């Protein structure tokens, strides 16, 4: 029974890693995007096995092999062990998130919203102190003691039937890139520290990710990606 | 009555393969109906049927994926290999590709061949499998010992051919570390029986096309994780 | 039943070459000098449509003819633009005759793509989701075309795509390709470099809505 | 027997939109009828059928 | 079902933040206030979603834009989030709350006591301790380990019918502002440390606290708060 | 009942200790081996009653009663008890395993791989971070608080039938050793800390191993070691 497609994907496999925020802070804004931007990155992860760049559905998969340069560096990801599986032009499953930290005893929060949506800005003043919004709203938000696990299972929340997994199509009647998708994704990940903004600390903080499928199905198989012969 | 705390072993845990469930987040959610697409899948063995064309790197980076019989002749065979699908040849087959995110696999192997020349040209040819011994067959002598078929040029164009499952044990090995008797389960090789005809002003050198598939007793076992050599 | 010409068939075409026509695209542009007259016409009043496909092929070989053409339907496909993000013209057609293989359409990574800007550092693309596999064309619904034995194209894909239906002006989920598996050859004197005609049906189409004629942004 | 301890997988957790109740802290409590308000109301729909009045900017 | 008031009234928001208390202290006083006086703020908060000033029922909103100046500032609030929800007269439901620490490794306690009653203040001694009162009584009083978490469900215990969610009359005879309700709150709630006074501690402490309504109803539907057009 | 197999092999038992890996580093390879190979030893060990070294199949057993020399020392391990206990030709059993910390106040995860497949190396960079593979995986990775402790059931993993506790023939044609076994075991383990390995640290971190088999049986009685009359 192991070549079912529904034990086959039932597993939990590694993502991204993303920094912990300490502030209300910037959302990215769409490409071109001139310099001298607030905008900052490495905060926020959309979930989609698709590749992705800053944080944004993307076509062309990239990565820094040269370090060297000028600018501003991004970020990018792709499922390899999902792409290499298998064949199939559809597919559709609930999206299960699970958090942990990769830094000695911390503890923290995480916030999550999902598709069509976008991240909430400005921050009030509590007792002179400063403290953004997106602490408080309608969508979940969760809390873990030190060390830090955090799980749950998120519903399909995206207008199309199915997710895509190789598209040709076009989104809009102009400038649309052809073969872009729209909205193949469950949403956007973020961390946070309940503490206020004036006590904010130089050191980073990193956090990894893992995901796993619930309830897959698919549709027209398709072909696999090549392999060298060198 | 009071919580009868009976302390477990290892709590407080967390693990990859955790079958049960968890908490929902945002239940009493509405889905569209998807029963309008068709061509569902329910099992990789759907794509493993489904035959394919191998390949072999152009004879003195370019690998091809037919043969032309030759005007010369010689007793060794023209085209053969070992039943290993580690090798270059099955490593872009649907089948190949499949079995290597597997530990193990259990089955027949089958195969197909296909011609394509001239009109009023006919031949003769001899299909054959050898199991693992000191050296690969060389004559097509020694090789008539071991098991073999008789597919006549015009007869039929494509004569279906399927290597027996043979291993002392229930599996074999996917992949091949270490050459190993479950690893490796001989070769396969094609031999040209007798001297085709050349008619009247046709053109010369045929092709030949072999195609490979899983068998119907096919099956895998024991998942792993990807390589993602492919990336690069 | 549309039809259109594609280019002829030479000796001095590769292997694994090929050329394809995205329907119901291609008909914007008359591919293949294809003109269907009404439904072409239709589209641009109408803005949703849902119907299928069917299509032929034809390529007339002689007894001193050897060779070997691969013919499918590929959905999804997006190899008919440029890869800076235009469709070829109609001189790129006439010029190339072919569309030869390649390690950017073998790993995907010359498809269309936004430019980040100036406020990126420039990334090393390296691959891609619309990459081509030539040897397992086959899997998806297909025919061979040997010089011997090679009659006509004959197929009939039921509807597909991401919703139940789509606008016409941006929708692309099935397409034709032909593929030359052996290098045409043959003796001087019978039919030289055969011609490649194509055939096109719809069925049990829906168009939808109601407009002027679409005028461009 | 003893407690089977089976220790869960991620508690000791705070989650936003938890479902389940909690424990009742000032139980056994009695409250005055309310049924003499008319005008219930059921769902947001009840409010979005009514019409309202749309506006423009001025005319220059 | 999604547009079903109870569907919508079930999920957790923030309320306020507060400090920890480390003595009897003095309650606020009402309004006019000379100076002078030994009442504190800043520790206690009264449960509920209409606009409150320093502790204490209030009818116009206020904020700090500005922030110098000379005197004693003052606590605001009110629910955003609930105000842009919907329209409604009157509604009931019970008060679900829950806190937690937004210091390092903290413990402490809550307590809390419904509408009517007051602080009570005063202080005992113990073999040369001092210790408020507030520490027993008649009323609950939780008690959590370090990292902390409370959480508990309050019962309706205001003497009208339901909350008027903007009301108009006046509450008595003389001086009584008009508009101002009298009890549309579910009491009060403070924090504080279960050690002496003798070991205060010049470091504050601060704390956030979250609500969640159970079992909502309405009645009368009203408007919406106007939205600019600049 | 105390001589029935099962009721006797169903204890665990101490199996060997082996340290924490800090980054992707490079597996043991065939023997002879070479000098100037970057093969570290000492993070990798295979599940198997049966006397190994290196981290691979053995005949011989060796033991370091001679401290001084040079070159690489290597590890070695055997079951005692297992050996000494009975005399069966052949056996087979699930096989449990369970890990322990031996460093004061540790936390990690542990990674596990059956027979026939290898170690996955190679690493990525994230957002200049640099992670092994080994964190993602098709196979189980099992995660645990500070402190530390890790237990679950592996079922029965090799293509032999049983397993040979005195084996005789040859594995392969060419070369092969006569009596050395093939897969005689459950696969390997290895134990990692969720951190990236630019922050390697200097200090050696080591753990010990614990076995222990579920629902044996035997076939074909033997003999027993013999003891010396000294």
């Amino acid at each position: 029974n192991h070549t079912n497609v529904k034990f086959l994907f039932d597993r939990s496999r590694l993502l991204n890693v993303i920094k912990v925020l300490e502030k209300d802070a910037v959302f990215p804004r769409p490409f071109p995007t001139q310099e001298g931007a607030q905008q900052d990155d490495g905060y926020f992860c959309l979930l989609t096995p698709r590749p992705t760049v800053a944080s944004r559905p993307a076509t062309r998969f990239g990565l820094y092999a040269n370090p060297s340069g000028s600018g501003v560096l991004a970020n990018t990801s792709l499922d390899f062990n999902f792409y290499s599986l298998a064949c199939f032009t559809y597919f559709r499953s609930d999206l299960e998130v699970t958090v942990v930290s990769l830094e000695p005893d911390l503890e923290f929060a995480v916030g999550w919203f999902p598709s069509g949506s976008e991240y909430q800005a400005s921050s009030f003043v509590y007792d002179q102190l400063h403290v953004p919004f997106h602490f408080t709203g309608r969508t979940p938000r969760a809390f873990a003691s030190k060390g830090g696990k955090v799980s749950f299972v998120l519903p399909w929340n995206s207008v199309s039937s199915v997710l895509p997994v190789r598209w040709g199509g076009a989104s809009k009647l102009s400038s649309a890139t052809r073969g872009l998708p729209a909205h193949a994704d469950w949403g956007t990940i973020y961390a946070f520290v309940p503490r206020p903004n004036e006590k904010k600390s130089t050191a980073v903080k990193h956090v990894a990710v893992y995901i796993r499928y619930k309830n897959a199905r698919a549709w027209c198989p398709s072909m696999l990606p090549f392999r060298s012969y060198k | 009555g009071p919580i009868p705390t009976a302390p477990r072993e290892n709590s407080l845990m967390f693990l990859s393969t955790l079958p049960d469930d968890t908490v929902p987040a945002y239940g009493n959610v509405r889905t569209p109906p998807v029963n309008y697409l068709p061509g569902e899948i329910t099992d990789l063995l759907q794509l493993a049927r489904i035959p394919t064309l191998m390949a072999f790197e152009r004879v003195p980076d370019t690998y091809v994926p037919y043969v032309a019989v030759p005007t010369q002749f010689d007793d060794r065979p023209l085209i053969s290999f070992p039943i290993t699908l580690s090798d270059p040849v099955y490593q872009n087959t649907l089948v190949g590709a499949i079995s290597s995110n597997f530990a193990n696999y259990r089955g027949c192997i089958q195969i197909t061949l296909t011609f394509c020349g001239p009109m009023m040209a006919r031949g003769k040819f001899l299909l054959s499998y050898s199991p693992p011994n000191g050296t690969q067959p060389q004559t097509l002598s020694e090789a008539m010992q071991c098991t073999y078929s008789i597919w006549d040029i015009g007869l039929n164009s494509s004569w279906t051919f399927v290597v027996p499952y043979i291993s002392p044990s229930d599996y074999r090995e996917t992949r091949a570390i270490t050459n190993s008797v479950y690893s490796a389960d001989g070769w396969f090789s094609l031999h040209k029986l007798t001297k085709i005809t050349l008619p009247p002003d046709c053109p010369q050198s045929p092709c030949i096309l072999f195609f490979a598939s899983a068998g119907e007793d096919y099956t895998l076992r024991l998942p792993v994780d990807c390589n993602p050599s492919y990336v690069f | 039943w549309y039809t259109g010409r594609l280019n002829s068939w030479t000796k001095a075409v590769k292997t694994f070459s090929f050329q394809a026509v995205p329907l119901p695209g291609a008909f914007l542009s008359r591919q293949g000098g294809l003109n269907g007259g009404a439904f072409t016409a239709t589209l641009h009043r109408h803005f949703l449509m849902k119907c299928g496909w069917q299509v032929q092929v034809q390529c007339n070989l002689t007894q001193f003819h050897q060779g070997a053409l691969l013919v499918a339907m590929v959905p999804e496909t997006t190899l008919d633009v440029k890869p800076d993000g235009k469709a070829k013209s109609l001189q790129e057609l006439n010029e190339e005759q072919w569309v030869e293989m390649s390690d950017d359409y073998r790993t995907g990574k010359n498809m269309p793509f936004q430019s980040l800007g100036t406020y990126y550092r420039p990334p090393n693309w390296t691959w891609g989701p619309n990459f081509i596999n030539p040897y397992q064309v086959t899997v998806f619904p297909h025919q061979i075309l040997n010089a011997r034995t090679s009659t006509s194209v004959d197929i009939n894909v039921p509807y597909i795509g991401e919703t139940p239906t789509q606008s016409s002006e941006t929708q692309n989920s099935w397409t034709l390709l032909v593929m030359v598996l052996v290098p045409l050859d043959y003796k001087e004197g019978a039919t030289t470099d055969p011609e490649i005609t194509f055939s096109v049906r719809p069925t049990s189409p829906y168009f939808n809505g109601l407009r002027n004629r679409y005028t461009a942004g």
